[PDB]
């Protein structure tokens, strides 16, 4: 029954990968050898990573289950370079190299989760770092365990000849945009929070994404990576987008994020609010906690609106600030009672908007 | 900190 | 009222060292003394256990007086100035103000009479030695302390002066570590514990440059003088287990192997043991070395390595845990397994140094 | 299963 011999260096990335979703059988990973390939499928019930390793040794099709992390641990405390021998024999696996003997547990491969046939309605490709760009630009903003369940996770969006990803925790919010080539159809669908991560990690040039009404796949190199979507209807962005902001103020990216992250330290634990003053090229960032500590900062910026008061959560501006890695930000403001769009001052890729407190 | 909508 | 002007990495470097103690309990051992005096402002973190105090010229205007302010938000502060930024401190109502470039802060102070105050105490042993020596009579040891044994004694690490050597030693009972390092100098009998946390805070005051270390030792506190910082402790109470007597009174059997061959051997062995208890058991042959392991899941492991060894044959478990420990803290080419009996612990050694001795008690 | 000195 099965068996195959494999590099310790064709294992690791592999099983690092499918370890990274991780009842019994889902510790476990699926082992598959047919057609001179062995492949290797990682499941939690929601989504699920498989990866694909040529075999150029003698071989034996079969598949069985084994303990992932046990399994990887074994490969990966194996000296570099070494001839990885396995076969299953009952209801265990035996892998051996050199005088290194190891005997795990398997359980059924019948008994390993499946994730129903369902049908794509949507294929496009693109590079993977547009892929990274879309996930890293608007990840952040997601929110963590709400019971929204809608909002613990992304929103993919098609339309035209652009990819976007949305994301929002109902205080704050993220759209990414980006050209891709193909005419494609308007589609909309929430990637779990959990998958995005996963899709994330596997980017490490063209990406193929397939897209159903309940699942999304992802093709990248020899891995094929399928995730459930998240039931709901996301918000709109061009609904949440400050309506018509008449004061623009433009300032250096790494001048305003160092005054706010040091006004931090003296706001609220709690709340971390912040104070910002504008008037004509002048920025005051202020904070104040109970301990009736407060620190100021004074930054020249471009600005010539009105003047205006404006609090807001330093976490959420600090986060926005450090996913835009640029030089220049625009702060598009409208009143002290209203949203705020953050941008990148060269480009309009990604927009952010912010609640005030 | 305020919802949107 | 107390006021300096200072440059931004003058204070960094001194500011990050006396935060080291420092969840939150009690405000005042949140915050920081600060003391100009003399042209010189003293910066001092306390635990109530332990005090750090550093010391930091002044080349520009100043005035005495004292204050305290929360160490990490002052930290931060400075920290997040900009390089080459003047740090202009004052007084006014009960805060301090800090200001560098358009950055402004105000912290709030406690009394500096309100900060707890390590009592006098007097020094009867004295010595200097390489930080180098410190650090390698720490960092054999270190990992042998039992966590949070009620045996507070086994909580530290005894420091022995003896002769011209400085000595440490731990254990948690159940295994122990001991390492003698010459220093130069005639010394007399001395033992003291020093806790977990001064091992801690005393590791990290080793810059790794030149500066050596000047240590004091008393009846129930010990310092360290490097640079200008100077860290002082209070000794734990109690008697802690003479290391003399828990060595193997006589091992019969040696047994040489590559000290990474056999410590990857183990950590592979280990994944297929018990996840509580952590059994592997040896097989000592001529030449040869058998581990293996097996778990409730009835999984098992097996490596079988070259060795030198010429004894008699015998079968001996451990918690591999305690093996790997050892084997990790003896970043050496080949290691020295010196064994009795099934039922007696085994002495680990680096084969080319006597400098520190493992005792590790089978299961 | 693991004992102490003495």
């Amino acid at each position: 029954h099965m068996k195959f011999t494999v590099e310790r260096e064709h294992l690791l990335k592999p099983l690092q990968q499918v370890s990274g979703p991780l009842l019994p059988i889902l510790g476990n990973l699926l082992l598959q050898v047919a057609d001179g390939t062995l492949s290797l499928t990682g499941t939690d019930l929601e989504m699920e990573m498989v990866a694909r390793v040529a075999l150029v040794q003698p071989h034996e099709p079969g598949a069985t289950t084994v303990p992932a992390r046990k399994f990887f641990d074994i490969c990966r405390g194996l000296p570099e370079g070494a001839e990885i021998a396995v076969q299953l024999e009952g209801e265990r696996m035996l892998v051996r190299s050199g005088r290194s003997r190891f005997s795990l547990s398997t359980l059924p491969a019948a008994d390993f989760p499946n994730l129903d046939d369902w049908q794509s309605e949507v294929e496009f490709t693109l590079p993977q770092a547009t892929m990274k760009r879309l996930i890293e630009a608007t990840q952040f903003s997601m929110a963590h365990q709400d019971v929204r369940y809608y909002l613990n996770g992304m929103l993919f969006e098609t339309e035209g000849e652009e990819l976007r990803t949305v994301a929002t925790d109902g205080h704050r919010l993220a759209v990414c945009s980006m050209p891709i080539g193909q005419s494609l159809p308007s589609h909309s669908v929430i990637v779990p929070r959990k998958g995005v991560i996963e899709l994330m990690r596997m980017l490490d040039n063209p990406l193929r994404v397939q897209i159903g009404s309940n699942n999304i796949r992802a093709h990248v190199g020899d891995f094929i990576f399928t995730s459930k979507l998240v039931d709901g209807r996301f918000p709109d962005y061009r609904r949440v987008l400050p309506k018509n902001p008449d004061k623009h103020l433009e300032a250096g990216c790494d001048l305003l994020k160092q005054a706010f992250a040091r006004a931090a330290i003296l706001s609220n634990e709690k709340f971390r609010g912040v104070r910002l003053y504008v008037s004509e090229n002048q920025l005051k960032i202020t904070a104040n906690n109970p301990e009736q500590e407060e620190a100021e900062e004074i930054l020249d910026v471009t600005y010539s609106g009105a003047e205006m008061e404006i609090g807001f959560n330093v976490s959420y501006v600090l986060d926005v600030l450090n996913a835009l890695k640029c030089e220049n930000v625009r702060m598009m403001l409208t009143d002290s009672v209203s949203s705020v769009q953050i941008e990148d001052a060269a480009s309009q890729s990604a927009a952010y908007v912010v609640m005030p407190m | 900190q305020l919802n949107l909508f």
